């Protein structure tokens, strides 16, 4: 939907752009954050954004950093504990390919992170293969 | 030859030591680090700047990496107060802590030609205190713009040559120091 | 007898710089390798079976993530029929549109792109270069730290560094636990030089990444990959938890690329036989395979090693060359310590600052070296003047800008005078005003007080463990008097909410303006075309100091 | 309160370096003057009537020459209708033939190639430069002088820069009447280094002709022509008398160009208020229109001039491509000094260094700076290993090469010897043999014995009013027991006799071949093509001392 | 005439060449030297080379560098001392633009340069335009 | 200072040494590319000249602002036929008439390298060459950094002292 024409967002379609918590750019001011009318907690990038850039990557012709951003989009809704614990997860030598397949299981079930769950799943598959799991070292 | 394998070594069991872990090639096929200061000097002050601690030093050679990180990090799963020392046969050292991020740590010194007998004796001296739950001073910050400059080429060679030695899943051999 | 000739010339400081003869069984040859692989590939029913002569069955995790995921497979058969010479000749060729050439470099293997550029001389390459830049304009990204991580001094500096040019930043800490500091200290003296300027702490990968989601940074860049299988597995990550952490930032916001560079393999022991340029071809197609926008290299920290052998430095350049051409930001290094010799660390400078890149330097040293934590860099604060003078000498736009004392003082002072504000507001231990004049007039941490680590450390430590984010330095901003700081931090946040800085070689300008490769697309098309140095920019890089009216 | 920054920025060396605000009035202003003429040209029954918006009634006697002696008129409508954004591009264009460009180049006037070249940046000129350059082999010239006059040293050092890689070796004198002497000892002392290398003796016009009729030298360069006619007249010539004297050496055998250089005209008072760039244009007009077939410039002893104001270091480029772009030999300068920095000079060298010019250096000092009696060189002796570590750090060709001790001691030496059989056999003040080890292993003057200067001068200005020939030479060392040299003698003046090094370009390499631009064409079309470091060439290159192996 | 295909004279025609004294490059050796069998009337560049050189500087597309050599080859016939005397008079303030044309007459009638000649009467118009001769200053 | 005064002649006697300075030397710039005085320089010149036992003699030209050429101006006019030339910024030569105008006996092409002692020295040696004598060549002055501190700064007083000159003009005497 959104392309080259369409960026920066900031400047053509800053409407397009609310928070987690629904929040305008507008929103954001001096006074709101001293009166917390708007919190940490408020200044989340959306998964509908980070859609958004993808399709405008895509529209520059960088399909694979789209592809980043579309994973980015499912990871929003991960909190930040467990977005760190996946991250080491995936680090060489600390999970057996079940935790992997379990974490993929997650991300997929309760997050809807289907693009991250075979990102996970497929990491799990060439892990046992180049032997980079628990116990492989 | 002045370090004798004396088998596979197991974990410690009280808060009373720390472990000197060193690289394949320590004492074996490399015998000064990369300024030719000894090994046999360096794992002297070492240890006693450990002992003078009052804490007790057990040596082991590791393999599953030449890495200095991960040496440590063998050292640490192993050591009884979970403080290790990691030292490749160049000399860079780290003080390293069970239950730390392999590429984490309490101490490093990442400019072995910078190091010298009484660095290697203050690091010692640390490790120690560490593991006795103390706060101490980190050894004083050592650092040279021209390190690299006139080192860097020298440290990937000794490096390259160290790591020849590693075994995947070979764990540490304990060491008896002459 | 000795000929006094070569006495003098043994003193010379080049001599005391690291030379090597080529091993290449061990990969210690720059580029150009008898073992570096033969460009090919095989596919079969949309999946590759043959890699640079590498079978499927071989292939390690770099191979099977560049396989699937870094090579535009729909041409790969086209364009590996091509002749590399033709299009190492589209390369420098002002009239092939850098639009015509990226459909092509995307879909080449890994050994493809390096024959192509391996036919190139520096010449060649920087003609390339100033062509194949994904950003029209090209910036400058600055290293400041200091041997005691005084975050008084951190933020002076930082706003100096501002004010010359500098549109990125980075800090890092001699002591780990300093870590919340110094990025407070960068980020706010950055905004008080130039509201804009986008800033990073480079630490542990996961230290970092939480740095980053409690808001006191605004870019990470120090997110490694290697070359080798065995090397990348060292450095505790492989392609897929380094994809995973490079959506991470981007799930938060946060703008982010990789690090990697020529020689890395070389120095953590093991370079499979290959080359550096190749191994270093391998990176920046991991790079590309994770959708990561940009990449540091150029050798970057290992610069002694492919500096050490014959071609080292042009292959440093070729490596810059291949990332651009990849259609990916390039931060080209210029960062790091390899000669004692002004003459060889200039010519090793000009391969990237006369054609220009994303960041010429990817750390130049805003700090006399001897407060540089990266162990040293290229160019550090002292070589300023040297730097504008060549800028005005060749009419070469290098990022950088002349500046008058007096601005100097005002700005440090204000960053200082903030940044007390900021530690009063937050019950931080205090910045004296003895320390706010210390870090104005200084030039180095050997000119400012020496601070209680112990405190300091205590309350840094509480900054991560009580989770105190972001607004709570718009706060004390605020409520000390600095209302228009307070703003621009405030403003810099909100640049996390609409992704646009995400995009390849962001960085924000002007009256928050960012400023990529998306909407400052490169034009080039030979003389008088693309990005040329005029107007009031020309202006005012010809003022330098010194400079007499005639008359 | 001052700012340590600025202290320490104060003391740098750049800024010990002379610079000054454009002043167009006067012609302090390197390129790109409102005050330059406008491209134009007319022509009736094939005679210039226009040129450069000046009627052929207003011509002044440079006007008149270039109008009817350095233009190519049969296509200089044509090419003057041409866009210059065009033509430039065609000149960077690595697509475009040097033989397709040479005649529309040399049919441009010399407001129009400037405003030609005035549109490129310095890449576009280094990548243009390496396809202009006539010879397709790159070569060097280097100075060799002592504060002394000192003919022993003379020899010594002649040997060494001839064994280092320098093809032509110029001398000149701090005491005028010394002449004579330091011609021989050059010329010897260059025979015993490589037989082959050419050698010159800059004097006063006048009696530089004299000591080559007299067969004390190979050739002559410092034949100066000027961009204003009060100017030229001050340098105490007209084009004619050049002309003639062009003329005069060639029909002697004596290859020979003609020297200028960006700010000449503005050191000597009179720039008519054009730019630097515009008055080297029509100095290299009048060498195109006096069929010299070289030229020495870019800037050259002026540097000072260019080097203080914006762009003059491109500005120098710029005249070097202007240069070989009118099919003209190019010896480009960076044989004087110009600044107190490292980094800055190293700059300004590598405009030429990387591209390659037919001769990189017109005078690299072979001697220590305070030996050389040009005042200075961009680069001396003390620079030599720094020269050969950037040469394998991009795979460059400088034409110089690593040397070994023992070698240089052992041509210094035997350089000493023959010298001293000469003065002998000559029966000219007497080489003691503490001279002769003193000079073999010398650094400089400050290491040989003081001479008799007095006694020498009248020796030496002897030659000349006795009309004492170069055979006299050959025959004093034929008889000490030097024949080879003495043949070695021979074989330049058989050189001179065959007329082939008076192309375009020529020197004389292996067992006396000549190397020039007419059977050494330069066939540059891309990547791949053209002159190429490689072979046995590039192992001498990557050979550098200090080089260990590591396994 | 010579052309490009017949460069380097020295290796593809050395016969072609010749010397002050008629013989050929092969009887320059140190033996003749010493013996005197080849003097300094011997080693002087002949008009006839010089002229096969102009023949190949034209060939090589390079016509000013080719009339360069024309105006050589017939200054070979003028002694040195003389060569001397006509270059300083053609310098600044020297000359009268009768000394200058009664040089060109001499050059032409007693030397046969007529090219040189024609450019010393061009020099003499000018210099007189341009003010360039003895008093003018 | 130095006055006016009519034109200057020949000399006749060898006895004498004349000192041409440029057409501002004392006017438009009063001293050296280095701060040093014309007086001082002047004076110390025509000391190193007399102490020889000869005779000085000072005149400016015009017709040329170049140094070698108003050295030539003077060696015509000088009863032994040396002269010495010196423009405002210091610039100096030794000039022997009969000889190539960009020929000389002495040359220093490097003005801030020059002291009054050495101005002195350029007297003696002048008048000892009106002497015919063969006096030891003034010790060489030479420093590689002379031209990137002064070279700039050189042509800017040069092109100054030029809009002085004028075509034509025969040099004229001058009285300290
Ligand atoms: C060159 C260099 C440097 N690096 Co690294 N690094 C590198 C390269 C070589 C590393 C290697 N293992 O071969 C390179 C680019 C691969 C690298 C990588 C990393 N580095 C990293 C970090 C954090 C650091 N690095 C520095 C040491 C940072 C240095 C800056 C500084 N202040 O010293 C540095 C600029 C210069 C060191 C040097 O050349 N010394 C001279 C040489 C002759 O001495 P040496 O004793 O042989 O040097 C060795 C050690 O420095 C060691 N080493 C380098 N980095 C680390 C990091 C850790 C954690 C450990 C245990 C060892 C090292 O490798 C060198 C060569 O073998 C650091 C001080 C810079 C900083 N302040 O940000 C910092 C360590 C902080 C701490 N832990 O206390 C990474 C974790 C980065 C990341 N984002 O993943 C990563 C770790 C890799 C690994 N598995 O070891
Ligand atoms: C720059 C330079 C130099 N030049 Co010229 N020169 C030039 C240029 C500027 C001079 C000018 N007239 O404006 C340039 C290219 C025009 C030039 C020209 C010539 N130069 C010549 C010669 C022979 C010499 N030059 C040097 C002085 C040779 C110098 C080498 C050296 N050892 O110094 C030199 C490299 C550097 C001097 C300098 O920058 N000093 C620093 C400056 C701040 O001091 P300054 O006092 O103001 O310098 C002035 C003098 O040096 C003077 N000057 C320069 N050359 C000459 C030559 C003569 C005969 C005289 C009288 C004055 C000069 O010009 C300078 C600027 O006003 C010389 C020592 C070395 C050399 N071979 O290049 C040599 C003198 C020989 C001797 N007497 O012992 C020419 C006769 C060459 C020719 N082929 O015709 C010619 C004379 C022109 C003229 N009518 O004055
Ligand atoms: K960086
Ligand atoms: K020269
Ligand atoms: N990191
Ligand atoms: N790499
Ligand atoms: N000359
Ligand atoms: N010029």
């Amino acid at each position: 939907s959104a392309r080259v024409s369409d960026y920066p967002l900031a400047n053509k379609h800053p409407e397009w752009v609310k928070t987690a918590t629904n929040k305008t750019l507008d929103d954001f001011t001096l006074e709101n954050v001293l009166s917390n009318k708007v919190t940490a907690q408020d200044m989340r990038i959306t998964p509908e954004t980070l859609r958004l850039q993808a399709s405008i990557a895509k529209d520059a012709g960088r399909d694979r950093l789209a592809m980043n951003f579309e994973r980015a989009a499912e990871l929003t809704a991960v909190p930040d504990d467990r977005i760190l614990e996946i991250y080491n997860a995936l680090r060489p030598y600390r999970s057996t390919k079940e935790e992997l397949l379990a974490i993929a299981d997650d991300l997929e079930s309760r997050y809807q992170a289907k693009i991250c769950a075979a990102f996970v799943r497929e990491a799990a598959t060439l892990y046992v293969e180049r032997k980079k799991l628990k116990g492989d070292d | 030859g002045f370090l004798t394998e004396v088998g596979e070594a197991r974990q410690g069991t009280q808060q009373d030591e720390v472990i000197i872990a060193v690289g394949p090639a320590f004492g074996l096929a490399q015998t000064v680090n990369i300024v030719g200061i000894p090994h046999k000097s360096i794992l002297r002050e070492v240890i006693a700047g450990i002992e003078e601690e009052g804490i007790k030093a057990r040596v082991i050679r590791c393999f599953k990496s030449s890495d200095v990180a991960f040496v440590a990090v063998e050292g640490n799963r192993l050591s009884g107060s979970g403080i290790s020392i990691g030292i490749q046969s160049k000399g860079t050292t780290v003080i390293h802590q069970q239950g730390l991020p392999p590429l984490s740590n309490l101490e490093l010194f990442p400019q072995a030609p910078l190091l010298t007998l009484e660095t290697y004796r203050q690091i010692g001296k640390n490790a120690a205190r560490y593991a006795k739950r103390e706060s101490p001073q980190p050894v004083p910050t050592l650092n040279d713009q021209m390190a690299r400059p006139k080192y860097q080429a020298k440290s990937a060679i000794l490096h390259i040559k160290e790591t020849k030695y590693v075994v995947t899943g070979k764990n540490p051999q304990e060491l008896r120091v002459a | 007898m000795r000929s006094k000739r070569f006495e003098a010339l043994a003193k010379r400081p080049v001599n005391q710089d690291g030379f090597v003869k080529e091993w290449i069984e061990e990969g210690f040859i720059a580029m150009e390798s008898p073992n570096d692989p033969k460009p090919s590939i095989k596919i079969v029913n949309g999946a590759v079976t043959e890699l640079d002569g590498k079978p499927v069955s071989d292939f390690d995790l770099i191979d099977h993530f560049i396989a699937r995921y870094g090579i535009n497979l729909n041409r790969a058969e086209e364009v590996m029929a091509m002749d590399s010479v033709k299009l190492a000749n589209m390369l420098c060729d002002p009239n092939v549109k850098r639009s015509e050439i990226v459909p092509l470099t995307t879909a080449m293997t890994p050994a493809k792109i390096v024959e192509v550029v391996s036919h190139m001389n520096v010449v060649e390459m920087m003609m390339a270069m100033q062509k194949m830049r994904a950003r029209r304009t090209p910036s400058q990204q600055a290293h400041v730290t200091n041997v005691k991580d005084n975050p008084v001094q951190i933020a002076a500096d930082a706003a100096e560094g501002a004010w010359r040019g500098f549109d990125e930043q980075e800090t890092t800490v001699a002591v780990a636990r300093y870590a919340p500091f110094n990025a407070i200290a960068l980020l706010v003296g950055s905004q008080v030089g130039r509201p804009g300027v986008l800033t990073q702490c480079s630490l542990e990968e996961a230290t970092e990444l939480k740095l980053g989601m409690l808001g006191h940074t605004c870019y990470a860049e120090t997110i490694s990959v290697y070359g080798t299988e065995p090397v990348f597995t060292d450095g505790d990550d492989t392609p897929w938890s380094k994809g995973f952490l490079a959506s991470s930032y981007a799930s938060r916001g946060l703008k982010m690329r990789f690090t990697s560079g020529s020689g890395s393999e070389v120095q953590m022991g093991y370079a499979e036989g290959k080359s550096m340029l190749y191994l270093e071809a391998r990176c920046i197609y991991i790079t590309k395979a994770a959708g990561v926008q940009g990449l540091q290299n150029g050798s970057v920290s290992c610069i002694g090693v492919p500096s050490a052998v014959p071609s080292g430095i042009r292959a440093v350049l070729a490596e810059n060359l291949i990332c651009s051409s990849l259609d990916l930001e390039c931060a080209s290094s210029n960062d790091q310590t390899f000669t004692h010799s002004d003459m060889r660390r200039t010519a090793r400078l000009l391969m990237q600052f006369l054609p220009g890149t994303d960041f010429i330097s990817s750390g130049y040293s805003a700090v006399p070296n001897y407060d540089n934590m990266f162990a040293g860099s290229n160019e550090d604060a002292e070589d300023f003047d040297d730097y504008n003078v060549i800028q005005r000498d060749l009419k070469v736009d290098g990022g950088l800008r002349p500046v008058r004392e007096e601005d100097v003082i005002a700005i440090r002072n204000k960053a200082a005078r903030a940044l007390q504000a900021v530690f009063a507001g937050m019950g931080l231990p205090p910045i004296t005003d003895e320390e706010v004049e210390a870090a104005t007039y200084a030039h180095g941490s050997k000119d400012m007080p020496e601070r209680n680590i112990v405190e300091d450390i205590k309350f840094a430590q509480e900054i991560i463990n009580k989770n105190r984010n972001g607004l709570e330095v718009v706060k004390a901003l605020a409520q000390g008097g600095f209302t228009d700081v307070a703003q621009d931090m405030l403003n810099i946040q909100k640049a996390k909410l609409t992704g646009d800085y995400l995009h390849t070689s962001a960085i924000i300008v002007g009256d928050g303006q960012v400023l990529s490769a998306v909407n400052d697309v490169n034009d080039y098309a030979g003389p008088a075309t693309g990005y040329r140095l005029q107007g009031e920019r020309w202006e005012e890089i010809k003022n330098i100091p010194g400079a007499l009216d005639p008359n």
